[PDB]
């Protein structure tokens, strides 16, 4: 939380970049209105993985630097 | 897609099939022509692949049978928690968990067995238990018999729940094969939900219950005037005074400021010096991290949506440097054979049980477990035996797959065909390395015996002689003793203290795991262990590979998995079946695990377990005689079997008289087994026909005609009584010795 | 109950009932007359 | 104790007699194999048919009766040696109070009198009973090796030696060497004999070592 | 009937195993089985593994008669094809072995004679004392 | 990478990267066990030399008096004794296997199929020559390594 901080920035950017990598990128029923796939399951998947990367990077930054 | 796929009322609940016995098959649902009918009834009782030849009915049967087993395990747990509630000294053990023997069984004073109620301590006369349940309950922060009583009622509730679930999932609403055959969902749920959320909720218990109550008990608190766990949940000031990290809340968690949560989720390596167990902060962090790990692992396979993996998609696309074109068709055999899955799962579950033993003796996770030497010995011994048995069952069910559930026409695999093709190279090289290992371990022992008997101790294989030092294991100990300083700086102390250092976590007048040294004797006995394991693997893998065909019987899969022989021809085919190979691998698993637990008990009683003095010098139980006596078989006979089996013969009188008795009786039943293994059905059938003449001469001829046991049944009874008697002898010996000395 | 009395008539169920009753009988006798080595009642 | 062990002796004699008489009178035939006389004295079996005919010969009756015989003589000689070593020591009361229960035979006879034996060679030296300790363990080893031939039966060993023959015929620099006698496993009745021989050799050597070492370590 | 005169017909597709002809073929007799498979299919061969027999004629050389007849019974019971195997000594002289009359041995073909056949019940055999110190046994009168 | 033996998939072996590699087929063909063209005596001498040169190691450095002054002087005699045992072993093997004059029992042809000449090692006189070569070369190698253990200075095993 504390929107605008580093812990928020390098988590938001990880989540959005994973959503992008699943949407228009290399990463990958439930008919959504999105143009090309990316169902709710894929959305939750990319959000989960981006949160994984975000936790990893914020705690690697809190360990050192 | 992964639907629910069940059907309503496939089987009618009734006692009609309770009445007619042996209903489940064609040749048993007629009635007893003989007395072999009874044995074949019990033998084929759970052989569901023989009753009905479809995976749907088989899978429903094993599913509801697993529910019955879970009901039994919950009933057994209810029993243990209840006997800890009303028939235990758990409060007196909590007050003084160093001089009060854990006791949760009381006998009835009827025929003089009341002397089995011993002076365990705490104003309580009972049997000193060795299950370590008291240690689990201190690791859970129980501190009251009311809590044990109510979780016993809860485990009875869950036993009734599992029994009703088995009834429901067989008789009222049973799944069909589309429910079991989907395994991506089964793995996803058993990872994220069973093992993921299971570890998560146990970490929640520990974070909210075990850590505060155990910190209070370690600080010194009467368990009666200790606050209850719900007081730690509700009263935030209390748990905050225990750990101020709770005062901030979960905004540490959700803002990823976990550095302030390091008051109760430490990576504090090593053992708790106040209580000899592991650090429960470390264990809570452990179960939490394991929960995250299995939760991200249970989202790997594709079940119903687009994301995930197909196990078929993985295995059929796994090319590699060594036969990677294979792995195709394994999803077919594993989703169409319960015996393949049973074999694989039994192998890994038994190996995990052995890992469990080896990691519980050395990293004792419960408080005051390392100093209850009976608890440590019993746990290691138990889980070793269970692991060996489960591996031998992996053999049995690999063989049953190879005979019944193996069709190269429909379900073909490249790797299994390649293994069956060069199977003679496998068994030949394994026979060779077994002979090599038998020689260069047991012949080292024989050389030591001969040299020590010829008065040439300079020529023995010892530390004061020709040295065979385990350089590799010693190097690993040297690294892991120095690991947390350079390689794992997050740990203040090593993962265990068996490596090395000036660390000896004594809780009272007892050691609890000083650094275990590795000398020539440890090399010798570790190679004995590799030896016995390789011979067990020889026998079992040989039965597996030759379950179908050989150079001797090329039509063995038509004879079955469990048949005696194919007659005295070809010289003789007496134990040619795969069943006979698991029957022999049972004896070799017995030899293996028995020498393993002998190594364990002697090594700990000589180099680890003991008393610690007020000057700071440790006096072990046997006295460090493992490095000089455990190089000769005469020393195992003298300094271990003859010496440590003094408390089991002096057991008569004191509570341990039962262990004395169960010594001899176990000694008997083992020998009673030798009536079966050595003999054969023909002699006993002829003796029985003479006795049947004696019964016809008194109008007391039975209608169930007396037949001697089947050949396979004679071998089964033999290996059964053999394992029972040997293992019960060792159990009596171990428990009497270690309850009478530590 | 029909076919439950046939199951309880089966050899192991009937043997465990008979030997549980018999063992309780012997157990309660040994509670009543413990440590017996002679028959002094004549 | 003398009563009880005399009845153990009677059990041994009657049971060895039972096995032997039953094999002698069922030597010509029984209901399970009425044509046994046509198969000779020593033959393995009559196949798995008719339920199973393992160890049906009169030879097999003999072979099981050697086990029961060695057990019987072990009882008579344990009784002899303990009664006499307690007489020679002086404490006949030891036998009279300890021979009535089997943990007295295991503690006060086997465990007690085998101390000076198994200490025939310790890590810090040896004494004159070193040979009897070594022979004790040797008899244990062959008494246990007989269990290999008695418990483990043929078929497993022929299908092992088939792999060994493959390996010898496909191992380089050992295709040069080839057997003249095709290496089959031991025959069935032969392996019962060999297991019985290891068993009896170990029985006899073990008890000779224990009975001489214990009776020569103290000499009464 | 005249034998079938083993030709140089092809063999199944097999990747090789450790169950073949070690030395009982080099110096002693080995065996060979021929079967006409209507289609190409997979089958579990008795020397361990799984081979793919070809369409039309197939030929497999085995080490002993039990392998041949086990495979033959599995063929006749599972694939319902007609097998017939031989015995080839290391100098030649291929011996026709299995049917020996064209029809399988379970059928009572005429011409085959009674050999190994006692015209008595099994318990009317004389005792060994009758045939003692004689080369004959109690089951050859 | 694995191949049935010589293409023949019904002989009890396989062409693997262990038994059929060209490095192995060069090594396991150019060593005296498989020098089928040379007379058996020279290759037997080579075998005996190679087996007696090293057999002194175990007897001299692990023997019953390796820690005394007669370490090599007795271990070499023990190795010569094992050579005199094994030449006797080979002698009785050649006597029991090949009687007096039979042709060679060896594999006649090679892997390719060319009519290779039969190995004379598997004859009576041939294996007798092999026995003599093994005995002479074994005592030779034992004495040569006895010479080297005290002459040449090594840190030993
Ligand atoms: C690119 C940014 C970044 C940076 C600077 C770091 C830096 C660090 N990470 Mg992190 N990590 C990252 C990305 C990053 N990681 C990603 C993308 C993941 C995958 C989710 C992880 C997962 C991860 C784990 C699981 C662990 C680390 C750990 C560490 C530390 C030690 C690494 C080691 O083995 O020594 C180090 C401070 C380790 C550590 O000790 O941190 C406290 C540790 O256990 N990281
Ligand atoms: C009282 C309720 C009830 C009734 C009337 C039935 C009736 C029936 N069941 Mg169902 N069943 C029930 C409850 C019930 N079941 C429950 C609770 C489960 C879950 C375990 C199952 C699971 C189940 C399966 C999987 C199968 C049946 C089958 C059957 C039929 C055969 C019964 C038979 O011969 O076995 C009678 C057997 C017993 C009475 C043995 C009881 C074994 C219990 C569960 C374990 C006890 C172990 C004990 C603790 C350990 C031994 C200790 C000892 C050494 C002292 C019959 C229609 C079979 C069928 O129809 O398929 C053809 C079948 O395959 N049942
Ligand atoms: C995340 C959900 C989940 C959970 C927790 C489990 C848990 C379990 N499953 Mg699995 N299973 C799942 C989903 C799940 N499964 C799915 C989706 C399928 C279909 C693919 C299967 C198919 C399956 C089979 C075929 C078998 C199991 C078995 C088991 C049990 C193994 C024994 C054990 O570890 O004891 C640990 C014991 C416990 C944790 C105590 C259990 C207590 C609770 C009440 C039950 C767990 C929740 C459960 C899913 C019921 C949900 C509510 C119900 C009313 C619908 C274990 C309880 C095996 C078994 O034991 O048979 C009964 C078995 O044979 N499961
Ligand atoms: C997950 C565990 C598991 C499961 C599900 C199974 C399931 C099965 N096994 Mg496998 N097995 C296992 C573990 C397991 N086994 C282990 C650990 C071993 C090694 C010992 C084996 C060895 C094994 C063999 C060798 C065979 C099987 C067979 C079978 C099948 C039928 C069993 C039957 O009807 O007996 C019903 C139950 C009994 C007859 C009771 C057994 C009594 C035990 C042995 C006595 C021990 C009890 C106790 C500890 C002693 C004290 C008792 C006291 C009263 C005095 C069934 C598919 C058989 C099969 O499929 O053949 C076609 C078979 O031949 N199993
Ligand atoms: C103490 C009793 C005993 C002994 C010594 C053996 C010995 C052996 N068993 Mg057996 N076995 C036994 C009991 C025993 N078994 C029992 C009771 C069972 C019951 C089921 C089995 C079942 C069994 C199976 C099922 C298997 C074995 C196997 C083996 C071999 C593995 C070890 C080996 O060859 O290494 C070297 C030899 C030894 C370690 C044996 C002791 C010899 C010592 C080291 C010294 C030798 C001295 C030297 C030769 C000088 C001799 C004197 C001189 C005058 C000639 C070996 C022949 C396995 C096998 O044959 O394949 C490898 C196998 O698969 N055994
Ligand atoms: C075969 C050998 C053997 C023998 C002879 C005995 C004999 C005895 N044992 Mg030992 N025992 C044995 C084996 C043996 N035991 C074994 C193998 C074990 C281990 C399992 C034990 C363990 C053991 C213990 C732990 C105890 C004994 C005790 C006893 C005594 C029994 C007293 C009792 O309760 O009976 C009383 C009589 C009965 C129970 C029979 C009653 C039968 C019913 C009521 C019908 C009779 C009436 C009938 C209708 C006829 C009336 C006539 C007319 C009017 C119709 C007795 C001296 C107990 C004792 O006192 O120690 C000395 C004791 O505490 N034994
Ligand atoms: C202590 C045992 C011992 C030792 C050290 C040697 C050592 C040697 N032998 Mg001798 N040999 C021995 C026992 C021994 N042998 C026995 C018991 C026999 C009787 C069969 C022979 C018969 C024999 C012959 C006939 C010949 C040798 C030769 C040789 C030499 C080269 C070939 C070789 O060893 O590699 C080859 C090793 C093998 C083929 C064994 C299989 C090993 C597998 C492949 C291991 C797995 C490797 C894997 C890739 C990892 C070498 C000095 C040759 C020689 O004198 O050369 C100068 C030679 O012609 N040996
Ligand atoms: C028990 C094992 C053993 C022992 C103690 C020795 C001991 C010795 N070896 Mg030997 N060696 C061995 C096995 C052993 N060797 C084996 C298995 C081989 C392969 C065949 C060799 C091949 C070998 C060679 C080629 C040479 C030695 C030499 C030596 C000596 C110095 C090194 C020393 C006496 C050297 C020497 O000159 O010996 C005096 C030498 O040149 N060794
Ligand atoms: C099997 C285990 C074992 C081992 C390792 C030893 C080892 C030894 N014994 Mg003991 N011994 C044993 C069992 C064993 N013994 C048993 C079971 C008995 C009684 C039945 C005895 C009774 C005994 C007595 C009474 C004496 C010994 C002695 C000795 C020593 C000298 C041996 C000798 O003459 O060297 C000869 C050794 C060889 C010829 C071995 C050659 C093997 C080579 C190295 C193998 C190389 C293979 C190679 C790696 C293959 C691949 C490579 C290739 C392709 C090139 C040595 C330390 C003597 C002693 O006291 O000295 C200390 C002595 O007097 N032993
Ligand atoms: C002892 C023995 C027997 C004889 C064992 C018998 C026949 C089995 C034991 C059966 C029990 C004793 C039957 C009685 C139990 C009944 C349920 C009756 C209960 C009623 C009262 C007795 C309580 C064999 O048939 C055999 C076969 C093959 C290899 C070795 C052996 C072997 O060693
Ligand atoms: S002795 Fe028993 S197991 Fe062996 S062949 Fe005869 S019947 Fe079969």
């Amino acid at each position: 939380d504390f929107i605008g901080s580093s812990t928020n920035l390098i988590m938001v950017t990880s989540t959005t970049l994973m959503l992008f990598a699943g949407r228009f990128g290399l990463a990958p029923g439930l008919q959504t209105g999105d143009p090309a796939g990316f169902t709710l399951a894929d959305t939750l998947a990319c959000g989960t993985v981006g949160h994984i990367i975000g936790v990893g990077v914020v705690l690697g930054l809190k360990n050192i630097g | 897609e992964v639907k629910i796929l069940v059907d309503r009322d496939p089987i009618k609940t009734s006692f009609e099939e309770w009445a007619k016995p042996g209903h489940f098959s064609r040749t048993i649902a007629k009635g007893p022509d003989t007395t072999t009918w009874i044995w074949n009834l019990h033998a084929d009782a759970h052989d569901f692949d023989s009753h009905t030849s479809d995976l749907e009915e088989i899978s429903r049967k094993v599913f509801s049978a697993h529910f019955g087993q879970l009901s039994i395990i919950f009933l057994w747990l209810s029993g243990m928690y209840f006997h800890g509630a009303r028939f235990s000294n758990y409060e007196a053990w909590l007050s003084d968990p160093t001089h009060i023997g854990p006791s949760a069984q009381v006998v009835w004073p009827i025929v003089g067995q009341e002397i089995l109620n011993g002076d365990v301590g705490g104003g309580f006369r009972g049997i000193q238990i060795t299950s370590g349940f008291f240690q689990i309950w201190r690791a859970s922060g129980i501190t009251s018999e009311l809590q044990l009583y109510c979780t016993a009622i809860g485990a009875l509730v869950f036993a009734a729940l599992m029994l009703f679930a088995g009834w429901f999932h067989y008789h009222k609403a049973a799944p069909k094969l589309a429910w079991f055959q989907d395994v991506e969902s089964m793995l996803n749920h058993h990872l994220a939900g069973l093992l993921g959320l299971g570890s998560l909720s146990w970490a929640g218990h520990q974070v909210h219950v075990s850590l505060p109550i155990n910190q209070f008990l370690n600080a010194g608190v009467d368990p009666k005037e200790i606050p209850l766990p719900h007081e730690f949940i509700l009263n935030r000031d209390l748990l905050a005074q225990l750990y101020p990290s709770f005062a901030e809340g979960a905004t540490p968690f959700f803002t990823l400021n976990w550095s302030k949560y390091s008051e109760f989720l430490t990576f504090r390596g090593g053992l708790d010096p106040v209580t000899g167990g592991l650090w429960l902060t470390d264990i809570a962090h452990h179960h939490l991290a394991i929960a995250i790990l299995f939760l991200i692992a249970g989202h790997m396979y594709r079940t119903n949506w687009g994301i995930g993996h197909g196990i078929k998609d993985i295995l059929e696309a796994h090319k590699g440097p060594f036969t990677g074109q294979g792995h195709k068709g394994l999803y077919e055999i594993l989703t169409t054979s319960w015996h393949a899955q049973l074999s694989l799962n039994l192998a890994m579950l038994g190996s995990l049980t052995i890992i469990v033993a080896h990691h519980m003796y050395s990293m004792p996770p419960y408080p005051y477990l390392a100093t209850d030497y009976a608890t440590q010995l019993s746990l290691f011994t138990h889980h070793m035996w269970i692991g060996g048995f489960l591996i031998v069952g992996a053999a049995a069910h690999a063989a049953i797959f190879m005979v019944r559930d193996y069709d190269p026409t429909n379900r073909y695999n490249d790797l299994l065909d390649r293994v069956l093709r060069h199977r003679d190279a496998i068994i030949s090289h394994l026979n060779w390395v077994c002979i090599f290992l038998g020689f260069h371990s047991f012949g080292l022992y024989i050389h030591n015996d001969t040299m020590s008997a010829l008065g040439r101790p300079q020529d023995m294989f010892s530390d004061t002689a020709i040295q065979l030092q385990p350089v590799f294991a010693q190097w690993i100990q040297n690294t892991h003793a120095l690991a947390p300083g350079v390689t794992a700086p997050g740990e203040t102390a090593s993962t265990s203290l068996t490596w090395g250092g000036g660390e000896l976590v004594a809780v009272g007048g007892k050691v609890a795991l000083l650094p275990i040294p590795l000398g020539t004797a440890d090399f010798l006995v570790h190679h004995i262990h590799a030896f016995t394991i390789h011979v067990t693997v020889l026998i079992l893998l040989k039965g597996v590979l030759f379950a179908r065909s050989s150079r001797l019987i090329p039509d063995k899969a038509n004879l079955g998995f469990r048949f005696p022989c194919d007659g005295p021809g070809r010289g003789g085919t007496c134990q040619v079946s795969a069943w006979d190979h698991v029957f022999l691998g049972l004896f070799w698993m017995y030899n293996a695990i028995s020498v393993v637990i002998f190594h364990f008990s002697w090594k700990m009683q000589s180099d680890v377990w003991g008393s610690i003095s007020d000057q700071g010098v440790v006096t072990h139980i046997t006295g460090g005689n493992f490095a000089q006596s455990s190089i000769t078989i005469n020393g195992w006979l003298r300094d271990f079997l003859w010496a440590q089996a003094s408390q089991v013969i002096q057991s008569y009188g004191s509570s341990l008289s039962a262990y004395g008795l169960f010594f001899l009786g176990a000694h008997f039943v083992w020998a009673f087994s030798l009536m079966f293994l050595f003999s054969g059905r023909g002699y006993w059938q002829e003796l029985i026909e003479s006795i049947v003449w004696a019964h016809n001469k008194l109008k007391v001829a039975p209608a169930t005609q007396p037949r001697a046991l089947s050949i396979i049944q004679g071998r089964a009874v033999g290996v059964t009584h053999y394992l029972l008697g040997g293992i019960a002898t060792t159990w009596a010996f171990f428990l009497a010795r270690i309850i009478a000395v530590g | 109950m029909r076919d439950l009395k046939t199951y309880l008539s089966v050899a192991p169920v009937l043997s465990t009932l008979w030997f549980g009753s018999l063992a309780g009988l012997l157990i309660e006798i040994n509670r009543l007359f413990p440590d017996a080595l002679t028959f002094p009642f004549f | 104790g003398d009563f009880l062990v005399h009845h153990a002796i009677a059990l041994g004699l009657h049971t060895t007699t039972l096995i032997l008489v039953k094999g002698a009178l069922d030597a010509r035939g029984s209901k399970l194999m009425p044509d046994k006389k046509d198969f000779g004295y020593s033959f393995p079996c009559d196949g798995p048919g008719r339920g199973g005919t393992c160890d049906i010969s009169a030879w097999d009756a003999f072979y099981l009766a050697v086990f029961w015989m060695l057990n019987t003589i072990g009882w008579v000689t344990f009784y002899w040696h303990w009664k006499h070593i307690t007489l020679w020591q002086g404490n006949v009361s030891q036998f009279n109070e300890s021979s009535t229960y089997l943990m007295g035979w295991l503690r006060d006879y086997l465990w007690l009198n085998s101390s000076q034996l198994i200490n025939g060679y310790n890590p810090f030296g040896m004494n004159s009973l070193s040979v009897w300790a070594w022979m004790f363990l040797f008899g244990h080893l062959v008494w246990a090796t007989g269990f290999m031939f008695l418990i483990s039966w043929r078929g497993y060993w022929q299908e092992l030696i088939e792999t060994l023959a493959w390996a010898h015929e496909r191992t380089p620099l050992a295709n040069l060497i080839r057997w003249k006698d095709k290496p089959v496993a031991l025959s069935i009745v032969q392996a019962r004999l060999v297991g019985l021989a290891h068993f009896s050799v170990g029985y006899i050597f073990t008890y000779a070592a224990f009975l001489i070492a214990s009776t020569s370590g103290k000499f009464g | 009937t005249p034998p079938q005169l083993d030709p140089n017909t092809p063999s199944p597709i097999f990747a090789g195993s450790t169950g073949g002809l070690l030395r009982k073929a080099q110096v002693e007799e080995f065996y060979v089985i021929t079967w006409n498979s209507p289609k190409e299919q997979i089958f579990e061969m008795p020397t361990g593994g799984a081979a793919i027999m070809r369409e039309g004629p197939n030929l497999l050389k085995l080490a002993r008669k039990e392998q041949c007849l086990a495979l033959g019974t599995r063929l006749r019971s599972k694939y319902k094809i007609t097998y017939q195997f031989y015995r080839v000594f290391p100098n030649g002289e291929v011996q026709y072995l299995h049917p020996k009359d064209g029809v399988y041995p379970e059928k009572a073909n005429p011409g085959r004679e009674g050999v190994g056949l006692n015209m008595r019940s099994i318990g009317k055999n004389v005792s060994p004392i009758e045939v003692k110190f004689t080369g004959k046994q109690s089951y050859d009168l | 990478v694995v191949q049935p033996i010589n293409g023949d998939p019904f002989i009890g072996s396989l062409e693997t990267p262990v038994t059929s590699s060209p490095l192995i087929a060069w090594y396991l063909s150019n060593l005296p066990g498989y020098r089928t063209a040379v007379n058996p005596l020279l290759r037997g001498v080579e075998v005996g030399l190679a087996h007696g040169f090293f057999l002194v190691g175990p007897f001299v450095k692990a023997g019953p008096l390796r820690n005394t002054a007669y370490a090599g002087s007795a271990g070499s005699l023990a190795a010569a004794g094992l050579v005199v045992i094994l030449s006797m072993c080979l002698t009785i093997y050649g006597i029991s296997s090949f009687k007096e004059g039979e042709p060679s029992i060896a594999p006649s042809l090679t892997l390719t199929g060319r009519k290779k000449q039969p190995d004379q090692l598997q004859t009576a006189d041939g294996w007798a020559k092999f026995t003599g070569g093994f005995f002479f070369g074994g005592i030779s190698g034992v004495t040569w390594a006895y010479f080297l253990l005290y002459v040449l200075d090594l840190p030993y095993f």
